[PDB]
């Protein structure tokens, strides 16, 4: 010893119906998510860490905080 | 349902904070 | 109707109402299994009967 | 396929009595769906 | 599956509908210019970074235009040849551009003993070698001289001096006898088929120049031959790292290579 | 797009320029002692109904030196091909190499290990002087019998040869060390059947390995032999029953340029 | 009767002596048989043995592996005893011991051979008529006899049948027996490495045919072929089949 | 797979036997032609002609090295002696038994048991067992990782050693790797092939590591001696009884063997 938003867009059109409504049934966990994955245990170490850490700094959180407050104000 | 993946993703979150204690010591 | 099958190489099909067994059939399980929520059914199809 | 659509619980991928094995395969993976909440029992 | 036989296809104008290898040719004046060594392994991370597979991008080189054209490699999926525009080397630029960019059927030919002629403009005398002379003396019907002795080897008229590669053509529907030294050249007797879309030819310096057909009614300057300015040749490499996207758009992969004409003509 | 490979031909049960080569040894003509026999032979094959400047004449002066870079010039190829009773195994390899088409790939033995996908691969080394020395490798990369870091105890299968067609068992990587400076070498696949060709023996003994199968040699119409006293009598012979050769090959096969295998990146 | 409708497996191999001094290698048993692993035969069941010539090694034949493959060196002077060993043993010959003192032997039909099995055969041959007296021999004198076969280290001699005949033969350095083809062996591939299918496995001349366990390769180094066999292990078994004789007579088979 | 047939309906050689004798048998008899004189008599007896092998070993110990036999009716004599019991008993264990084996190495792995299934054997000229547990974190107990000296002894000077210690604990071997190896074998089973002929006085000998069980099958045979020819005929003449208390191969995954069956 970047173009991935293209691929992703375009890829999306082939995927099956029935399916996908069947692994919507079936709820995921933070196991199922990255076990089907191949994964470096260098960085299998922090890889739910990073993708937590990313997450909580999401436009979803900062909605769900922002209702909360409103809610906690909404109180006076 | 399914949909529980993103519930837990905000949920354990807070676990990063030790982590990134870690990383600190780390850093 | 109802479809109760096991592990051991089993499987029954009877009517709620009354307790008496109808014929099966393998194709209305196999679609029924793939959406419809199971239920562990701890008093097992002989017991109940 | 066994039933109305090529899905992967009802896919027993029958090997070239038969009932048998298909409600075996099909018991075996049904005990999984414990661990994704999919009942309303005990 | 049935190969051989074309047969039509049908479809339909409202259904909704819709890795490789990339090489390189570059002149040694950019080798020159360049004095970084280690700058193969830039380029293939800035390949990389743009998606293609790391590791899989090639390069050649070669000393000069006409050395370069002398048997020319097509061993690649995507040619994308840089060339040094110059001010008397038009010709060869242009035969050169005749030759990688249109997929040539050739036949054999041994001029020493045998006659030859041409029926269409399709047809053409492709010699390629080290040292190629070519004398060209037409004859009548009874074989008999016009403007040349054909008993003799020098009363010809020479249509190609101290030349690597040579594309010459006569007039459909008339006999004519060669003469030239095979010792440090070949030459063939080849049909152009049609347009090869493998390759693409991109010109630095001067001006829209090239002439890919022999017709004198047409000068197609098609969507394959780019003209750009140069002063610095990693400036050249950057623009075109930039846009291999758009290349690959404009070209797409080898139709003969593809397992579809298997028993038309392989590749 | 793919010429139409998809829709099915139906028919009916009950419906109602060209070039030919010609590929001789050079001690054969230093043997014929003359200077205008290719003349004779144009007007020959004229009479036979060929127009004049379609058949061609080409040398090559040993089956060593020929197939380094084989060539195929013509729609269509009739060799001639003399028998040597200790040139066998290049005989063959000579005729699997110009007799069936190949698609290969390049290689370079200085980053990369190669392996075997299936019993559809064949290793082909081509040049002036080729030396193929393998040593292959256990399931954890190491040397089994050979040395991986030593250049002495690896096993020869190839030496003092210009045509050389190696094949190892598949499933396992190895490691290969070539003299590169005289000999190139590339992995090839087999896709089937070349009809452009033929190929006809003076001598011999009817031994020709068409291919690497140990279990079967499936002769064909392609490959004859046929005796020789006077080369003469063979030109004439074959020149005389040329309409059945024309008859027992096709001119649907020809590739773009002259060579024996497709070069791939 | 019958009647329808519509691992446990060994491999030897033999080889020259000259093999393996191209080879120039102590150690070349262990790779095989890695790679036989690799391939998908389990380690342990693939013995190796090793004869010096074709001419040493035809005598006493002996067939380990349920499947045995033989490799057989072209011999251009020497054609004659190559086709004797692979009619030895490529044919299931019932045979039985023989005398050659006080009485004389006979043939009735193209199943009824001789075999000659020593270290130096020179077998002689006089055919006798009704009243006992031969035709150009002597019943005494051993150089009237006509030779059939001299310093040979294997011999099928065929006679015409329904005919006696007194044979004199060294003892003291060979041995005959009568033995009758009972049927196709089909335990023994021959590949013969070389030479243009010189092969003849009956002494009918009018039929000569080629089965499919009698197959022939070129070859330069014996690496190639070796690798080559090795390789093409599944049609080679495929082309071959299971024994399905009697066994009268009880000798060393490989298994495990 | 499953058999059926019936109780009530009436329902009703080419095999090969080698015979097994110490070398001291052949010293007292001072006889060559004796294997003739013995084959003659089983053809007598029904067997038919050059179908009986004969075996020489020159020492039970030297016999304990790769006692693969080779015939598919086996009967062994096997000597005599109260200071030699215990690798008589190992001989009669490994050979009444089959057994399916995994290469192993000490310098490099470690190894423990799981079921009593499965021993240990080391084969070879002489094999010094010597072994100690360890615990959890491996940390030797009674011994040193790397001391030869405190390492309990199990087997010294002994031509074939079959051992077996606690289960379910790691355990460190030492052994000069250039005189005896040692290989991983479970049991599987009864193997019905082979069978021992005690030749002396009362038996010890013991064919399981289990001391409440004390099995003594029909496979295993005691008579006395003074003279050896007498015990070959009483061997001879009784092939009946010692061929029908035995049986065939039943091994489910065979080994890799010479094997003797014409």
């Amino acid at each position: 010893n970047g173009e991935l938003r293209e691929e992703f867009n375009a890829l999306s059109q082939e995927i099956a119906m029935s399916q996908l409504i069947d692994l919507a049934l079936l709820p995921l966990d933070m196991f199922s998510m990255f076990s089907g994955i191949k994964s470096t245990i260098d960085a299998a170490k922090s890889m739910a860490t990073n993708v937590m850490k990313k997450f909580k700094k999401s436009g979803l959180a900062n909605s769900v905080s922002t209702l909360t407050d409103s809610l906690s104000d909404a109180a006076s | 349902m399914a949909s529980l993946i993103y519930r837990q993703l905000l949920t354990n979150s807070y676990t990063v904070d030790l982590s990134d204690e870690i990383q600190e010591i780390g850093s | 109707d109802v479809f109760e099958a096991g592990i051991d190489g089993k499987f029954f099909a009877y009517k709620v109402d009354t307790f008496e067994e109808i014929p099966f059939d393998v194709q209305k399980f196999a679609d029924l299994v793939t959406d419809s929520p199971v239920i562990s059914a701890i008093i097992d199809f002989k017991t109940l009967k | 396929s066994i039933g109305s659509s090529a899905s992967a619980w009802t896919d027993v991928s029958t090997q070239i009595s038969s009932v048998s094995t298909q409600t075996s395969t099909i018991s075996r993976r049904l005990r999984l769906k414990e661990m994704a909440t999919q009942t309303e029992g005990m | 599956q049935n190969y051989g036989i074309n047969l039509p296809i049908t479809g339909s104008m409202d259904i909704a509908y819709a890795t490789s290898t990339l090489c390189l040719y570059y002149p040694t004046e950019a080798a020159t210019e360049i004095n970084d060594n280690s700058w193969k392994d830039t380029l293939s991370q800035l390949f990389l970074t743009k998606g293609w597979p790391t590791g899989s991008v090639y390069f050649k080189e070669y000393t000069n235009i006409a050395s370069f054209s002398v048997d020319p490699q097509l061993y690649c999926d995507y040619n994308v040849v840089l060339m040094k525009y110059d001010a008397t080397l038009q010709l060869d630029m242009s035969e050169l551009a005749d030759l990688i960019l249109n997929e040539w059927l050739c036949n054999p030919m041994d001029i020493t003993l045998y006659y030859y002629q041409q029926t269409d403009e399709a047809n053409k005398w492709i010699s390629m070698g080290s040292s190629c002379t070519i004398k060209v003396c037409p004859l009548n019907t009874q074989t008999l001289g016009i403007g040349c002795l054909t008993t003799d080897a020098t009363t010809f008229e020479e249509v190609a001096t101290a030349e690597k590669l040579v594309i010459t053509d006569v007039v459909d529907g008339v006999n004519h006898k060669l003469d030239v030294t095979t010792a440090t050249c070949t030459i063939r007797n080849c049909k152009k088929l049609g347009p090869r879309e493998n390759v693409a030819v991109i010109q630095v310096g001067g001006s829209d120049i090239l002439d890919i057909t022999a017709d004198p009614t047409t000068a197609p300057q098609t969507e394959r031959m780019m003209r750009i300015n140069w002063k610095k040749w990693w400036q050249v490499f950057y623009t075109v790292v930039d846009y291999v996207d758009q290349i690959i758009q404009v070209m797409s992969k080898r139709s003969r290579s593809l397992n579809s004409a298997a028993f038309y003509y392989r590749v």
